[PDB]
């Protein structure tokens, strides 16, 4: 009994885009209100609209969204959201929810005339335990994910929120507190919007 | 027959 | 339909009770279609209360809401660090007279726990940095409370430009922060000074880490 959103990406202004909401462990043959909600970076929840499933089938929308977006049940485990005439005002993470009770983790949308750029990773190292890290810089747009030893290292991990540098590009840092074993560690930096993935191995 | 939004169990 | 939530934020200690208020331009559907959410950074919202005052399942009783029609309140009893988050009310309306729903604007809640002092680490530039033209130095402040202040010093002088700060959310167990500060300089300026220091102060007490360019 869960939900996942996919289909987010970087799009030019005035473009069009369809997000899909996938259900696991149950199907849309029963009675739910399946709704989408978006949240621009650092802002509040905004309701976009709903589609009923099961025994009734109402599509309903926010005044701003009405006529420009559509929501529909495309199978018994997929609900889509379709957007058109996209502008900067539409940049956000998009959640789909069941009865506003069960929620997905969210898919992200950047609308801008800017072009992507992969990150440069540099190791962070002091001049019986040690704090080493990875500085990721000059990437665009968001997001980027860092892991240590491909998901092996989890405790002692502090990944900071990115900050847009004065250059107009983003940057962040991740640190981990590690003793002797394990043992010379590797940071895994994946940047979806450029299809790259950089690993960086650091040590005392 | 949609009068509002459903929040929580049915 | 406009849901007005106040305050926009509030700081409150551990062990306290805290109150958030929601006021609606029209009666919510059936006088009670009203709900309360908690959301921490990077997570989706979580249902705490629906029908104005029903606890959603698995949600602790110290969360309590009440109200009717256009006026509603949310109270958290016996606050703890895990509560630090942003809270929203959600209004559900008569689809025939206007829009079906409106989210309140959110309240940011900050929890005040035991004061803990920071440790600070400094990281001098990786070798492949300086060949790029721009250099970044990273300073990290760990596991502290309350908020600290950061000054960058280049050879005794104080920096005013090229600094950037970033904070982790509050620890859910002891309310503590974590900060990364970064100073950015063009390759000329970096290769034109020796000493580089990061001053993290918390009140009257400071911690100072420094390095020298050549020494690294
Ligand atoms: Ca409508
Ligand atoms: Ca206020
Ligand atoms: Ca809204």
């Amino acid at each position: 009994q869960s939900l996942e959103e996919s289909g987010g990406d970087l799009v030019q202004p005035g473009a069009s885009l369809t997000l899909t909401c996938k259900a696991s462990g149950f199907s849309f043959g029963n009675n739910y209100d399946m709704c989408w909600v978006r949240q621009a970076p650092g802002k509040g929840l905004e309701w976009i609209g709903c589609i009923e499933t099961g025994s009734s089938d109402s599509a309903a929308y926010a005044t701003w969204a009405k006529g420009r977006f559509t929501i529909s049940k495309t199978s018994s485990t997929t609900v889509t959201l379709q957007m058109t005439s996209l502008t900067a005002a539409d940049t956000a993470t998009y959640f789909c929810a069941r009865n506003f009770d069960l929620w997905g983790p969210g898919t992200l949308v950047i609308v801008s005339s800017g072009q992507p750029k992969a990150p440069s990773v540099f190791p962070l190292a002091p001049c019986s335990t040690v704090t080493l890290g990875c500085l990721v810089k000059g990437y665009l747009p968001e997001p980027v994910t860092v892991t240590w030893n491909s998901g092996t290292l989890t405790n002692g991990v502090r990944t900071f929120p990115s900050v847009r540098q004065s250059s107009g590009l983003y940057s962040l840092s991740s640190v981990v507190s590690v003793t002797s074993s394990s043992q010379p560690v590797t940071c895994n930096v994946a940047h979806p919007a450029t299809n790259t993935k950089v690993d960086k191995t650091v040590a005392p | 027959t949609r009068k509002s939004i459903r929040i929580g169990p049915g | 339909q406009v849901l007005t939530q106040t305050p926009s934020s509030v700081s409150t200690a551990v062990g306290s009770a805290v109150t958030i208020n929601c006021q609606s331009s029209q009666n919510v559907y059936s006088n009670n279609n009203l709900a309360w959410f908690q959301q921490k950074p990077g997570q989706p919202p979580r249902l705490l209360i629906y029908d104005a005052s029903k606890l959603a399942s698995g949600v602790p009783s110290r969360f309590k809401g009440s109200g009717s029609g256009t006026q509603f309140t949310f109270t958290i009893s016996d606050v703890q660090c895990d509560d630090a988050a942003t809270f929203y009310c959600l209004g559900g309306y008569d689809c025939s007279s206007g829009d079906c729903a409106a989210f309140g604007g959110g309240t940011e809640v900050v929890v005040r726990g035991d004061p803990v002092a920071p440790t600070v680490l400094i990281f001098p530039p990786a070798a492949d940095q300086v060949a790029t033209g721009t250099v970044t130095i990273v300073c990290v402040a760990n596991k502290y409370f309350p908020d600290v202040t950061v000054t960058w010093e280049v050879d005794g002088t104080t920096q005013t430009t090229g600094i950037e700060n970033s904070k982790t959310p509050q620890n859910s167990a002891d309310c503590t922060y974590n900060l990364s500060s970064t100073l950015t300089l063009t390759s000329t300026q970096y290769n034109s000074h020796k000493e580089y220091t990061c001053k993290v102060t918390q009140g009257t007490t400071s911690v100072v880490q420094s390095f020298n360019r050549g020494d690294c």
